């Protein structure tokens, strides 16, 4: 049962939400790079409205972060996938299909897992108050490494589970199922992190550089 | 720290 | 609300589980090594006896074996751990602590989150019931590489889902938590499989031999 | 195939 003080803030969470593409290659890193950067800056300023997250140590902010970045990035990803012309579209106006991130030079193993991800979050129809509690979910995870107040933010983990739990009863009444497989897609977010971290090693054998906030948080 | 050596996330996170 | 039909299959679960210790340092890692491959036996023993399991394409049981072997391992492992001499008990007589691991030569690194996750599970005080369901959701991952029959292999996890979910609400009547708290652990299982995947290769990089059954399941 | 690749688990699951 969806209390006045979840509803209030789930609402609050989703309102907390609302160079050029064309070596040549590596202009359409640039781009990307450049999205990435526009996507880590979004993710810090949602954080920073999350209940709770302000009050743990700076140190257990960036903790949190740091891992959580990636898994951020994939759902929020996930959210742009357009099934029918199988395309991703970022800042609204740009669209970009497998062939376009093959171009910057990004691996197969990178490009189609994540595809394959988006593909399978699309099945679920998700809406932005349960995409705004999943992430929510993801950044509270007591288990990153570093992380100093591991009850604190498991603390906080579980009143967003309590909320997702909640909220997902309304939207969708007739299927127990809906929530468990919600929650079950963070798993999948931690296999796609370690395929992000083999990317980022690729990147580094080639020579390719990371702009500094995202050589910052990945970069070994 | 953690803090020392990710200066730009912590310039985003004090703004 | 628990079924008959659910009830029946989670007993059956149930009752489905129901080289000498001392280079000299290898054969401590040969101890352990043959103590892996007698668990490996009994996951695949167990997989057999899950609904839906010999149905699948031996290249799909394969497939899922192959992947899920270390987590189930994971699993087995943290309902092994005493929490009072902080040890983990192998085949009932066996216990071992930190530095007995380390002496076998196995890297901090791995050793570590190990140890951690067998004491975030044991909190959760899981009884057979919930560790058979919680092993057989992670049999059924249909997001692990090289699956054909994603679809099946997803509508027999959520069997397993929705069994839990309503064992749990027997178990745990006034804690609404509980539920998805174990499905969150799944979460903490794949970051570990890629901590396993870490010391594999850190073995091959020390010329230490896994013997061939944990070879052919492991080895790149 | 894995099958091919995986011949001791192979033999577990024939069993
Ligand atoms: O649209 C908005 O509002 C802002 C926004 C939101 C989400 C993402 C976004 O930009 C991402 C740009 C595409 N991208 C960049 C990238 C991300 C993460 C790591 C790397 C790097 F390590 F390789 F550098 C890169 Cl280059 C890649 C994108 C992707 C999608 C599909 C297939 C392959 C790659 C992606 C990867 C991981 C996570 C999220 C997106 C802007
Ligand atoms: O007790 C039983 O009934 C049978 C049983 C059940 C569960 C496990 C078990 O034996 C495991 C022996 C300890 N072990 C071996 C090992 C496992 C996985 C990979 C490797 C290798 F890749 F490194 F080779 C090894 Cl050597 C290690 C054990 C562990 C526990 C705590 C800290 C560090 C290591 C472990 C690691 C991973 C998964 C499960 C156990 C017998």
């Amino acid at each position: 049962q969806l209390s006045p003080e979840q509803l209030g803030m789930i609402e609050k969470l989703v309102a907390a939400q609302q160079t050029p593409w064309p070596e040549a290659r590596q202009q359409r890193f640039a781009h990307f790079t450049e999205l990435a950067i526009v996507s880590v800056q979004e993710i810090v300023d949602f954080a920073k409205q999350l209940p709770g997250f302000l009050q743990l140590s700076r140190e257990d902010q960036i903790a949190l972060l740091k891992t959580s970045a990636i898994e951020v990035m994939l759902l929020e990803t996930s959210r742009r996938y357009n099934p029918g012309s199988e395309s991703i579209t970022f800042l609204k106006d740009f669209s970009y299909n497998r062939e376009d991130f093959a171009k910057a030079g990004l691996q197969v193993e990178f490009i189609n897992p994540i595809f394959e991800f988006s593909r399978a979050m699309n099945e679920l129809q998700l809406n932005d108050a349960e995409f705004a509690l999943l992430i929510a979910i993801s950044i509270f995870s007591a288990d990153r490494p570093n992380v100093q107040d591991q009850l604190q933010v498991e603390r906080l983990q579980h009143t967003y589970v309590e909320a997702l739990h909640a909220y997902v009863s309304i939207h969708h009444p007739h299927d127990r199922l809906m929530f468990p497989r919600m929650l079950m897609k963070l798993v999948s977010l931690r296999t796609l992190s370690s395929v992000h971290s083999e990317q980022v090693f690729a990147l580094r054998l080639q020579d390719k550089k990371l702009p500094p906030l995202l050589s910052e948080i990945w970069d070994v | 720290s953690l803090t020392e050596r990710h200066k730009i996330l912590h310039r985003l996170l004090q703004e």
